[PDB]
């Protein structure tokens, strides 16, 4: 599922302008 | 007041403030520093207490050297300049700015309900009426900004704060710029970065309406429409244009999003002849009393818990870092006009 895909992306926490 | 009258009047106030900025000076030793509220790529924002008045504020602290290394000199000058000149119900207000040998400080109104982000992640997702409530404010806010030829360029839940009445306050004007024609800086949090920006084209105010599309999607879906492991892969997806929606999205929501998340500028809502009115009149905003939202007469879908003036229980905890000030001036030239 997309929701599962999101979790495994590693980008569910706070996003800064630069990574 | 019609909108034309309101905005033309707004443009006149702004230009005055723009041309003769007020003396919003203060000094670091005038504020008691309580706790870190949040951090970004550039700055740390701290809850502070004015030693005199007892008033609380959010102080944004920027390291001059870091600002220079990350090449945000012109952006930081923009940030402060635009902030002290704008005036809208949902833009956080700048109370003081100043600098010392080492740092730049922007002391804002303290918005104590935390980031939209933390509520969104915890609840999981917002119902469409709930998302619609926040979306309407952003719409009115972009209308105001764009009439001033200002573009915001970093719309995300991390940059939106909830106040005591459950309304949005847009903060972080780090990428805000006055642009009457085109601009070229490759900037903007990746998930929310418009295609034209990624393609290294000259772009305009329309990038914010793309970003609105991404916001609304994330608010109703609980996750953004374009994501992947590395920022590179994300950009590929944004350029591809192919969006897939969750099955619970209403048909209206899907249509609006199709018109916001439009890779072709000639078709993107908010960039057509009718302008912002194509968004304000879209089926999904049928039940939106656009005026009443501006006057803040509409009941918010929720209101955060409050336990005092300097209560920070709606913000995550961050590791506290020492505020260092050099004994000699640094970057005197780069920030001469701050
Ligand atoms: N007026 C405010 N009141 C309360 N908290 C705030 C306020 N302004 C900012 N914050 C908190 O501090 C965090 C960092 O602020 P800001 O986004 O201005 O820093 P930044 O370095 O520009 O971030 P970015 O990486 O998005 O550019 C915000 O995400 C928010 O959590
Ligand atoms: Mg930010
Ligand atoms: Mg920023």
């Amino acid at each position: 599922t997309t929701y599962a895909d999101f979790i495994a992306s590693g980008r569910t926490g706070r996003r800064n302008a630069i990574h | 007041e019609s909108v034309k009258e309101f905005l033309a009047k707004a443009k006149e106030d702004f230009l005055k403030k723009w041309e003769s900025p007020a003396q919003n000076t203060a000094h670091l030793d005038q504020f008691e520093r309580i706790k870190t509220l949040g951090t970004g790529s550039f700055g740390r924002v701290m809850l502070v207490k004015h030693k005199e008045t007892g008033n609380h504020y959010a102080m944004k602290i920027l390291d001059k050297q870091k600002v220079v290394k990350l090449k945000q000199i012109e952006h930081t000058l923009n940030e402060k300049r635009i902030l002290q000149a704008v005036n809208f119900p949902f833009l956080v207000k700048l109370e003081f700015s100043f600098k010392d040998n080492s740092n730049l400080y922007m002391v804002m109104e303290y918005v104590p309900g935390g980031e939209m982000f933390s509520h969104l992640r915890r609840i999981g997702r917002f119902s469409e009426p709930h998302a619609r409530f926040y979306a309407a404010q952003i719409v009115l806010t972009f209308e105001y900004l764009h009439s001033l030829d200002l573009i915001y360029r970093d719309l995300k839940p991390e940059n939106l704060l909830i106040d005591q009445q459950g309304y949005i306050q847009v903060t972080d004007f780090g990428f805000a710029k006055r642009v009457k024609g085109r601009t070229w800086t490759l900037c903007g949090t990746p998930e929310y970065r418009a295609p034209e920006i990624i393609l290294s084209k000259g772009y305009n105010k329309a990038v914010d309406w793309w970003a609105l599309g991404v916001l609304i999607y994330e608010m109703a879906a609980g996750y953004p429409p374009f994501f992947a492991d590395q920022p590179i892969q994300i950009y590929e997806k944004i350029v591809s244009g192919k969006v897939r929606f969750p099955s619970h999205f209403s048909s209206d929501l899907k249509d609006l999003l199709r018109n916001l998340l439009q890779v072709d500028l000639t078709k993107r809502f908010g960039n057509l002849k009718n302008g912002v009115n194509d968004i304000k009149n879209h089926k999904w905003f049928a039940t939106t009393d656009w005026i009443a939202i501006y006057q803040r007469k509409v009941e918010a879908p929720f209101i955060p818990k409050f336990k005092g003036p300097g209560d920070t229980s709606n913000f995550d905890d961050y590791e506290e870092e020492e505020i260092r000030v050099s004994i000699n001036e640094k970057c005197g030239k780069e920030f001469s006009e701050f």
